[PDB]
C-alpha cells in the first residue's frame, strides 16, 4: 500500500446542488511529479485549475472523469508542466477509490484524472495511479449515478464548485 | 472497451 502524504478535497454540485465533498489522499513518496501538478491544480495557485471545472465523462460502475479545465469535454486541459508530461511510474495497480492521470498514450498527462467505482485492472501500466479517495465514498457514489446522455456525459452539469489542499 | 483517454475515447 503507498503512504498517504498530502490530501486534497473537491466540493461537488450536481447541477447546483451541494452534494458533498471527496477527499484525495496523494503518494507524493512514490510519483511526487504528479502530486505536484495535481495539488498545485486543485490550489490553482499558478492561476489556472480544477475550481469550476466539470465531471464530463461519468460511466456507471467503472469511473468518473474530469479535470479538463480548458474545454471542458476531455480534449483538453493542461498540467503545470506545460501542456504534456511524462509517466512517473506506472507499477502502482488500480483499485476501487484510485484516482489516476487519464492520458492518450505513453507520456501524456496533462490535469484529466479519474476516480474509479469499481476494479479496472486492464488499465494497469497503462496509466498512473497517484492517489485514492480517502472520504467522500459516498459522493464519489451520486456522481456516478446521475443520469447521462451522449457519450457519457451528465445530463446536470457536475461542477466541482470548490476544491484545495487539506 | 472501458477506456479512459483525453480527445479519442475507444471501444
Amino acid at each position: 500500500m503507498p503512504v498517504v502524504t498530502d490530501k486534497v478535497y473537491f466540493d461537488i454540485t450536481i447541477g447546483d446542488e451541494p452534494v458533498g465533498r471527496v477527499v484525495i489522499g496523494l503518494f507524493g513518496n512514490d510519483v511526487p511529479k504528479t502530486v505536484e501538478n495535481f495539488k498545485q491544480l486543485a490550489s490553482g495557485e499558478n492561476g489556472f485549475g480544477y475550481k469550476g471545472s466539470i465531471f464530463h465523462r461519468v460511466i456507471r460502475n467503472f469511473m468518473i472523469q474530469g479535470g479538463d479545465f480548458t474545454n471542458f469535454d476531455g480534449t483538453g486541459g493542461k498540467s503545470i508542466y506545460g501542456t504534456r508530461f511524462d509517466d512517473e511510474n506506472l507499477k502502482i495497480k488500480h483499485f476501487v477509490g484510485a484516482v489516476s492521470m487519464a492520458n492518450a498514450g505513453p507520456n501524456s498527462n496533462g490535469s484529466q484524472f479519474f476516480v474509479t467505482t469499481a476494479p479496472t485492472p486492464w488499465l494497469d501500466g497503462r496509466h498512473v495511479v497517484f492517489g485514492k479517495v480517502v472520504e467522500g465514498m459516498d459522493v464519489v457514489k451520486k456522481v456516478e449515478n446521475t443520469k447521462t446522455g451522449l457519450n457519457d456525459k451528465p445530463k446536470k452539469a457536475v461542477k466541482i464548485n470548490d476544491c484545495g489542499v487539506l | 472497451x472501458l477506456l479512459v483517454t483525453a480527445g479519442l475515447v475507444l471501444a
